[PDB]
RNA sequence: AUAGGUUUGGUCCUAGCCUUUCUAUUAGCUCUUAGUAAGAUUACACAUGCAAGCAUCCCCGUUCCAGUGAGUUCACCCUCUAAAUCA
């Protein structure tokens, strides 16, 4: 299906069943459906911890590099996975989100302490 | 999803979206991170583009490729 | 394999492109703004709240 | 039984036993052979047995046959460059003719192995998808990973129906 | 059917009868035993020293039904159905 | 510096090829000139609103 | 200076190859699997001997001994420690590089822990992930229960040692702890109950001999070889023992006495062999019987 | 009924009663399914015992209450596996209902996992051609300068308080739409006592 | 297909029809629970609500996704070469 413009993108295609998500890393045209036609599969991402307490992520690094070199863009969830893997720098929003959580939890410790101290 | 021709909903006629409140300290720190992050990623992207182009050129007119082409011609003759 | 010509599809296409060149709106119409409601009367679209000031 | 003499020739097993895979230069192959004469027996056997095997392995090469045009049988190959390879096949057996053209115009076993290895890379074991293309359809098939809800129901805590109930 | 079955089974040639007629060893090749050559029958008389001529192309009459199945061209909803032990 | 993983993969290729060196791989970001987000864009390539009036 | 021979040395391979033996009936035992109608060929004696020779060639490939490797060292290398990510995630991420054309021992498999540490995957995780994405026939992701001490003792009671070795070879890697542990525990059971013939004419005999020689317990194997009229193999076993223990009483004894053939067994029997008395009695019985047949 | 062999199921197959009833033939030798036509249904009945009530023609396993399908009853399980090929007979072969065939299939696999039932274990080839553990992927990678000093990999991971002049620009640009300024974040993640 | 029933007073041959197997809709009667998958007969007519916004104005998007199967060798390969992505 020849689209008007568009570009290749490496993004997460949702699979699995209800309450059992499973993502396939695929390089697909920007305008194609999420779970529709793709150019090449570049890995997978199981977001549910397994028996060993691991979230398994497969990355065809040789083919990911090839497609980034051909002008393929990247979705935010895909950029955050490559940041955790050490293939790219940590996406700034993971740093900021981590800092926001630190501040929230620091504020939560005050009320808890006051209750135990005052009462 | 709606098409350009489909009419706008009546309930949304008066809807006005308000931008979120901006935190000065967080805003500036975040802006720099994007500037650095995108600079590093742009450098990486350039490196990957060069590798792809080199591999294609090597396959087309590489020394090993040309050597094989000459050997094939000699064998035929 | 011989495709049947679609003449009306090419006729209207030329007419449309032409009318887009003769009835094109001017910058005076496109970029006008009502300073009380802060909306472009050409399209009736509100400007972003950050641009109102 | 199967019709015709030597019905084995009309079997996929026999047609895939040809060892002559022409190089990409070969475009046309003209087989001139005589219907009678002891010196043309091999050429007649080569047309009877081996042309089906050659065409099966080289679907895009045109093979054209001419009967009783010359006193002796011969093969002529027309290459893409414009060169014409004349192979005289008089007195040779059908096995000798087949071995001869493999040497001068057939891809070696190394060239073929390489092409087959390139096909192996097309199917990646790690890729998941429909059985026509991939080994496994979902990660749930891999032991240790959370099984499919259809087989093993998920805990109530992990189900969206009750995730929002505990919260509200 | 009965008269035909007893006619065929009575006329089947044994491995020993084959070896004696051909004067050659009958070697059984089993896939479950790899390349191990199992000699099932040997000629009781003298053993020929000339190898049987190996014809390049066998001039044998093939049953279309057999060839059609080997090529996966035979679809039948009644074939290979689960049945009680016989 | 290269990110953690990419660095480890470039150092491994060096040792595999036989090159013995202790230099750190680093990305040359001098070529990448990061311009501000409010830099004037090219007006020649910018489109124009269509005629449909309200 | 003077390097002690390795398991893969041509000399050791020749000795261990001959010690194993080649029983074509055992190597190609009929397998209990899905069967097909056998084929038949009319063959001359010359042709029959050629096919038998080809079976010997194929059988020798099936008997190729696996290389003995030393236990792999645990991997404990940290690539980075991003302390900012501490506390953000509750589960660790395992990233596997599934690039097709890479040797499995050259693949980068890293783990992002909840603390933020990007570390290389342990040997166990590495093997588990390679099976998840490059599944091998006969290997399981979760360790089969057969390898428990109780379950492995049942397999031994049934004289199924070779099966335990094939199961181990498929599941575990040659340099893994579980791999070496099982082979070492199987070799011990063979020695205690004298079941050395179970592993003869198999690719696992060499490994069994290598284990016994390097632990100085070749007494039981020597007795069995003599009891079975395999002096040539028994003498080669004693010879090999000397090469892997040159600075030994038996090695010096043979050097001092220039012992050869049966003499090597006597020298080793008295000096180093733990069961020197039993060996002499066993060797004595054989030599007497051999003298009778010679007459 | 209450069979006395539930605890030691292998005993029944060695008792005199078993030899009188079955002898040397498999327990399913005499069973015949009742069905219309010459070709039987491709599935056997789901279960022979419904609500503690047995059907008219109970299957070989369900007709004898003393036959216990257990991974330890190796002699019983062997009767339901092909001696020449080692494949488990499908239910139509012997006539066992789907329920008992599922219990049999699991028990045969459990017995094979425990080593009680012999099965063909093939000889497999090694996974890797080379066994060297010298590649960086498995060896130790030289630590990066930042890792040795304990600094973040990139300097922009750490929070750097912006200058006061820059904070004034943002406070002019977003007049009336400003949040409380946030200082440097905690050095480590707190925890609820 | 491992086949079976059926022409006749009876036999053999040929032959059609049907039976036995496996699925999908609809109907009758009947029906306890949980998880999962799938789900108008009709390109007939449609009440009502919603399905495209974003953004310091310009642009960009609404040409996608979602839907249907009316029409029907526009889909595949090669050659050539626009637009688009690689700031
Ligand atoms: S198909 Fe994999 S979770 Fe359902
Ligand atoms: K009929
Ligand atoms: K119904
Ligand atoms: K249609
Ligand atoms: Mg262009
Ligand atoms: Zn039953």
């Amino acid at each position: 299906k020849a689209y008007r413009g568009g570009h290749l993108t490496i993004r997460l295609a949702l699979g699995g069943c209800t309450n059992r998500p499973f993502y396939r890393i695929v390089a697909a045209h920007n305008k194609c459906p999420r779970d529709g036609r793709f150019v090449e599969q570049l890995g997978s991402y199981d977001p549910l911890p397994n028996s060993h307490g691991e979230k398994l992520v497969a990355l065809n690094l040789d083919r990911i590099r090839h497609w980034i070199g051909c002008g393929a863009h990247l979705s935010k969830p895909m950029e955050k996975l490559l940041g955790l893997a050490g293939f790219f720098p940590l996406h700034p929003m993971m740093i900021t989100n981590a800092e926001r959580l630190r501040r929230k939890r620091a504020r939560e410790v005050l009320l808890a302490s006051q209750k135990t101290d005052a009462e | 999803r709606k098409t350009r021709h489909d009419p706008l909903a009546k309930s949304k006629i008066e809807r006005v979206n308000m931008p979120p409140a901006v935190d000065p300290a967080e805003f500036f720190v975040l802006m720099e991170r994007y500037q650095h992050y995108r600079q590093t990623v742009r450098a990486l992207r350039m490196e990957f583009v060069s590798e792809v182009q080199r591999k294609v050129h090597e396959a087309r007119a590489g020394v090993l490729a040309e050597r094989k082409a000459l050997k094939d011609a000699a064998e035929h003759r | 394999k011989k495709v049947r010509p679609r003449l009306i599809a090419e006729l209207a296409r030329r007419v449309r492109a032409l009318r887009e060149q003769l009835n094109r709106p001017r910058d005076s119409q496109l970029y006008a703004v009502d300073y009380e409601t802060l909306t472009r009367p050409f399209s009736g679209r509100r400007l972003p709240v950050r641009a109102w000031a | 039984p199967m019709k015709g003499r030597f019905p084995i020739r009309r079997t996929l097993q026999y047609l895939s036993q040809g060892n002559v895979v022409f190089k990409d230069s070969v475009k046309v192959m003209t087989v001139n052979y005589n219907t009678h004469g002891e010196l043309g027996e091999g050429a007649r056997k080569f047309v009877f047995f081996n042309i089906p095997q050659i065409q099966y392995k080289n679907p895009w090469v045109q093979i054209m046959m001419f009967k009783n045009m010359t006193p002796s049988p011969f093969l002529r190959f027309y290459l893409d460059s414009g060169e014409q390879v004349l192979v005289d096949v008089e007195t040779k057996s059908n096995k000798e003719i087949m071995e001869h053209i493999r040497k001068i115009l057939g891809k070696n076993e190394e060239t073929l192995r390489e092409e087959e290895e390139e096909k192996k890379q097309l199917s990646h074991p790690a890729n998941f998808g429909p059985r026509k293309y991939c080994l496994r359809e979902c990660i749930c098939e891999v032991e240790g990973q959370v099984p499919c809800p259809s087989l093993v129901p998920l805990p109530k805590e992990m189900r969206g129906k009750y995730k929002a109930a505990l919260k509200a | 059917l009965t008269q035909g079955l007893f006619r065929g089974l009575s006329r089947q040639e044994t491995h020993q009868q084959l070896a004696d007629k051909k004067g050659l060893h009958v070697v059984e090749i089993r896939e479950e035993c790899g390349p191990l050559p199992i000699v099932v029958a040997s000629p009781r008389g003298p053993l020929r020293k000339d190898p049987e001529p190996e014809d390049e192309v066998p001039d044998v009459k093939l049953d279309w039904e057999d060839v059609k199945t080997a090529q996966g061209m035979k679809r039948s909803v009644w074939s290979n159905l689960k049945r009680a032990a016989t | 510096p290269y990110p953690p993983l990419l660095r480890a993969m470039i150092i491994a290729e060096r040792q595999k090829n036989g090159d013995t060196s202790t230099e750190e791989p680093m990305l040359n970001v001098q070529r990448i000139r990061m311009e501000p987000w409010d830099y004037p864009a090219k007006q020649e390539d910018k489109g124009r609103a269509k005629g449909t009036p309200v | 200076e003077t390097k002690k021979p390795t398991f893969m040395d041509e000399e050791v391979q020749s000795i261990l190859t001959k010690m194993t033996g080649l029983n074509l009936q055992k190597t190609f035992k009929p397998a209990i699997q899905e069967l097909k109608p056998p084929t038949y060929k009319l063959m001359t004696q010359a042709q029959l001997e050629e096919a038998t020779r080809q079976a010997v060639e194929a059988a020798k490939v099936r008997l190729k001994m696996p290389p003995v490797l030393e236990e792999r060292v645990p991997i404990n290398d940290v690539l980075a420690e991003d302390k900012i990510l501490e506390g953000t995630e509750t589960t660790k991420y395992v990233f596997t590089d599934i690039s097709y054309s890479i040797p499995h021992r050259e693949r980068f498999i890293v783990v992002r822990e909840p603390s933020g540490t990007l570390r290389k995957a342990s040997w166990e995780e590495r093997d588990r992930m390679i099976q998840v994405y490059f599944p091998k026939e006969g290997r399981k992701i979760l360790t089969p229960i057969i390898f428990k001490e109780e379950n492995l003792r049942t397999m031994y009671s049934q004289d199924r040692h070779v099966d335990v070795l094939n199961l181990c070879f498929a599941q575990f890697e040659p340099d893994s702890t579980e791999y070496i542990k099982v082979h070492h525990k199987t070799y011990e059971d063979i020695d205690k109950r004298g079941k050395y013939d179970l592993l003869r004419s198999t690719r696992y005999f060499g490994g069994m001999v290598w284990y016994f020689v390097n632990n100085k317990k070749i007494d039981g194997l020597l007795i069995d070889q003599i009891q079975r009229d395999l002096i040539d193999d028994a003498t080669n076993l004693v010879q090999l023992y000397h090469v892997l223990h040159p600075d030994g009483q038996s090695a010096q004894g043979a050097k001092d006495q220039a012992a050869e053939g049966i003499n090597l067994i006597k020298v080793f029997a008295k000096t180093e062999a733990q069961k020197g008395a039993y060996i002499e009695l066993t060797l004595q019985t054989y030599q007497e019987a051999l003298s009778r047949h010679s007459a | 009924p209450i069979s006395p062999y539930k605890d030691e199921p292998w005993k029944y197959l060695e008792s005199e009663e078993y030899q009188e009833r079955y002898g040397s033939r498999p327990v399913w030798a005499d069973y015949r399914r009742n069905h219309k036509g010459g070709v039987p249904p491709q599935r056997t009945r789901k279960t022979c015992i419904r609500r503690n009530k047995v059907v008219g023609n109970p299957c070989p396993i369900c007709r004898d209450h003393k036959l216990h399908v257990d991974f330890r009853n190796v002699k019983l399980l062997e009767q339901f596996v092909c001696a020449h090929t080692g494949i488990i007979f499908y239910a139509p072969y012997t006539g066992v209902c789907v329920k008992q065939h599922k219990r049999l299939t699991q028990a045969i696999q459990k017995a094979r996992d425990h080593g009680l039932l012999i099965y063909h274990i093939p000889q497999v080839e090694p996974r890797d051609l080379d066994f060297s553990t010298s590649h960086g992927a498995v060896s130790a990678t030289p630590p990066a300068p930042t890792l040795v000093s304990g600094d973040p990999w990139y300097p922009w991971y750490n929070w750097k308080q912006p200058p006061e002049r820059e904070l004034s620009r943002l406070r002019r640009l977003y007049q009336g739409h400003l949040q409380e300024e946030s200082g440097p974040p905690p050095e480590s993640m707190p925890k609820m006592p």
